[PDB]
């Protein structure tokens, strides 16, 4: 089942500043009170991140190129964002990855899905509307896990496709800021590595409708792109990354 | 010292001759818990097996596979591998396993082989010439056979062309034995391709039904999810042992650690990028890895024209781990420590000197 | 078929360089000991080329 959403309001996408967000742990190694210089796919400091809204009538679910990695920031309340769409052609010709968080659990599937043009979930004011696919033909990998999840929650995610490994890094942050990304430092812990072994070049966010037509709950999210660069990470006595230096930002940090 | 200096006469002084090593005593291999086993119980010991023209293919992936239980089982009458070794199945890793399960006649058990030509090989189940994996077969006369005859197991008897490897054919097209036109209508020279077996308990060995499971391995660029079991040994602390923790190997003394790791972190490094902290995979505890007490063995002697008495200094080595005296330079064995102070003759270090008068320090 | 040329199909360990093994003792290819008697997973080490 697929439904075209035809009550949207046309608006150009927004852009904002990354500040010092997007940092994650490059490895599984504890380090204590030391400065480590590392070369990896990192999000540039103070970079131009793309800002998408869901407000009422805004409903931003486009398809974007994956590039070498995706930083997903979510200023979220009442859990509108539920999962992601990963693939190359997003049809039954190729093999696509589905990440969903419904009302019970998180499901990760690598199969040949026929995606709708407008995929979504739905809550009736009770979740009783699933319109994200029309078919599922050839599955190679299934993984059911524990659930990952004024704007009250901030959700940071890093998705990477390196050597057939899908790295999901994530961080939950309690914020109380109204509109934009807060300015601060929070290193993203590694959550889960997926043995997918598939080509991914495009992605799409999955939202949830509110029914009482449809109504979009208040949510906002941000897409940033990972580039190969060097960070100088500071590890404290307790072993958490408290500060970082982008070696290619300005000559002082160089 | 004469060996090191390449001379038969040694001048008075201190000479670093050798390197004391604390030899590793044990080998400690700690690997995490062997959980999420591959479902071989629902393939080898299922309720009803499939026919050979419609052989059941089970995909074994994202699990750890214990081939030792399968190999040590004496119920299997045939265990023949064509691309791997049976004793190295628990050591190698593969991306995925295809398990092809079917039932055939006892005389056709040899027909599941690369390069083998038969009716089952040509029309029912074909293996490639570069086949990797193992064919396992066992007798099932007590289960499959019925006194009225088990006709449920069908097999393909006729086809125009031979099979490609790992190709199924469940089609029921009427074969043309002759050149007469058949539109699916059976005649004098047109027969149904699938025939039923005659499994009965009165037949001897060779006509009894044999259940065959064929395991094929894939080694593509996908990650090797299917691996063998890991046999972790017991953990020994406070000794210079060879540790192997999740593929990270080395030699050290494994002691208790006060470093509280975050739950995603496994190893620990200092400023100089040396692994000094680690997490045991079996029990989530943090262990410090102190390097074994290596030291320099130095020989303190007067001239060989004077005397042949020597003393041995083990540098940075405590005296309980080797006329025994403890210095800040190390442990000195063979020199009598005195309370008197003289001029320095042979320097030991940290204010300690040695002289000959016996050897005193 | 010339079956006079034989090779060692089964052995417990790899040879040394310039090491010759002519011992016709049985091999234990399974968990069950063989006791010098052929049987299940008990094979002669020397098999002939066809
Ligand atoms: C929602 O809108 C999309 C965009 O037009 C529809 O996708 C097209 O559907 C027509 C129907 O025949 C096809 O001919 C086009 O090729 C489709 N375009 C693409 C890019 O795939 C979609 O069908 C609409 N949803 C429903 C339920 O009608
Ligand atoms: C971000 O990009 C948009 C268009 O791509 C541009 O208008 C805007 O000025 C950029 N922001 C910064 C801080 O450069
Ligand atoms: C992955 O997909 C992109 C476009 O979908 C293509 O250009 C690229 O060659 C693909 N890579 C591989 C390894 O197939
Ligand atoms: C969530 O998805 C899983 C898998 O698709 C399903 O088993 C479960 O019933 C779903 N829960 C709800 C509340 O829809
Ligand atoms: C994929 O699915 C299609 C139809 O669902 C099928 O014809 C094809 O054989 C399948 N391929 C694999 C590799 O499973
Ligand atoms: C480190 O942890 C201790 C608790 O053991 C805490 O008192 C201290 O403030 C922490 N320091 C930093 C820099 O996080
Ligand atoms: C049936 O086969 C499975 C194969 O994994 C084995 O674990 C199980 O013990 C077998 N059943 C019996 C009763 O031996
Ligand atoms: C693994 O096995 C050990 C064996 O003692 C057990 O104590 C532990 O609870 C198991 N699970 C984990 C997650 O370590």
């Amino acid at each position: 089942q697929c439904v075209n959403l035809t009550t949207r309001t046309q608006l150009p996408p927004a852009y904002t500043n990354s500040f010092t967000r997007g940092v994650y742990y490059p490895d599984k190694v504890f380090r204590s009170s030391v400065l480590h210089s590392t070369q990896d796919l990192f999000l540039p400091f103070f970079s131009n991140v793309t800002w998408f809204h869901a407000i009422h009538k805004r409903f931003d679910n486009p398809v974007l190129p994956f590039n070498d990695g995706v930083y997903f920031a979510s200023t979220e309340k009442s859990n509108i964002i539920r999962g992601w769409i990963f693939g190359t052609t997003l049809d039954s010709k190729t093999q696509s990855l589905l990440i969903v968080n419904n009302a019970t659990n998180v499901v990760i599937k690598v199969c040949e899905f026929q995606f709708c043009n407008d995929p979504f979930l739905g809550v009736y004011y009770m979740e009783s509307e699933f319109r994200v696919y029309s078919s599922a033909n050839n599955c190679t990998f299934e993984y059911v896990s524990q659930p990952f999840l004024n704007f009250k929650n901030l959700r940071e995610f890093v998705f990477k496709n390196i050597d057939g490994y899908f790295k999901i890094y994530s961080k939950h942050t309690p914020i109380n800021l109204v509109r934009d990304l807060p300015q601060g430092f929070s290193a993203l812990e590694p959550l889960v590595d997926l043995p997918i072994g598939i080509n991914i070049t495009r992605f799409q966010t999955l939202l949830a409708l509110h029914r009482s037509g449809w109504t979009a709950g208040a949510a906002a999210y941000y897409v940033g792109y990972l580039q190969p660069r060097t960070f100088l990470l500071k590890y404290n006595e307790n072993g958490t990354i408290t500060d970082a230096v982008d070696c290619a930002l300005d000559p002082l940090s160089e | 010292t004469k060996c090191t200096l390449k001379s038969f006469t040694v001048e008075k002084g201190i000479y670093q001759t050798s390197n004391f090593r604390v030899q590793p005593t044990e080998s400690i291999v700690r690997f995490p818990n062997i959980t999420n086993l591959c479902p071989f119980g629902e393939v080898f010991n299922a309720t009803r097996f499939a026919s050979v023209y419609a052989w059941n293919r089970k995909r074994i992936s994202n699990c750890v596979a214990d081939y030792s239980v399968l190999y040590n089982s004496a119920s299997f009458s045939t265990f023949k591998c064509y691309g791997v070794s049976p004793t190295k199945l628990n050591d190698l890793c593969f991306t995925n396993v295809y398990a092809d399960s079917f039932v055939i006649r006892g005389d056709e058990v040899r027909q599941i082989a690369p390069g083998q030509t038969g009716k089952i090989a040509d029309y029912n189940y074909k293996l490639p010439d570069d086949f990797t994996g193992c064919v396992i077969a066992w007798n099932s006369n007590n289960l499959d056979s019925k006194v009225g005859g088990n006709y449920n197991y069908l097999y393909r008897l006729f086809r125009k062309s031979n099979l490609k490897p790992f190709e199924r054919d469940i089609s029921t097209e009427i074969y043309q034995a002759g050149s007469t036109p058949c539109n699916g209508v059976e005649g004098f020279n047109c027969y149904f391709p699938l025939q039923s077996y005659g499994f009965q308990p009165t037949y001897g060995v060779g006509y009894q039904p044999y259940r065959v499971v064929v395991l094929s391995f894939e080694l593509l660029h996908a990650p090797a999810t299917v691996c063998g079991p890991k046999k972790s040994t017991n953990l020994v602390k406070n000794k210079c042992v060879n540790f192997n923790f999740n593929g990270l190997t080395g030699t050290g003394v494994l002691t208790e650690s006060n470093k509280k790791f975050l739950p995603f972190q496994q190893f620990g490094r200092d400023i100089a990028d040396t692994t000094d902290a680690v997490r045991d995979p079996q029990t989530l505890e943090i262990l410090d890895i102190t390097p074994c007490s290596f030291g320099g063995v130095s020989v303190i002697t007067p001239g060989t024209n004077t005397s042949n008495q020597v003393a041995v200094l083990y540098q940075d080595v405590n005296c309980t781990e080797v006329n025994v005296f403890q210095t800040r330079a190390g442990c000195l064995i063979g020199a009598e420590h005195v309370n008197n102070s003289y001029e320095c003759d042979i320097p030991i270090g940290a204010g300690i000197c040695a002289s000959y008068q016996s050897i005193i320090a």
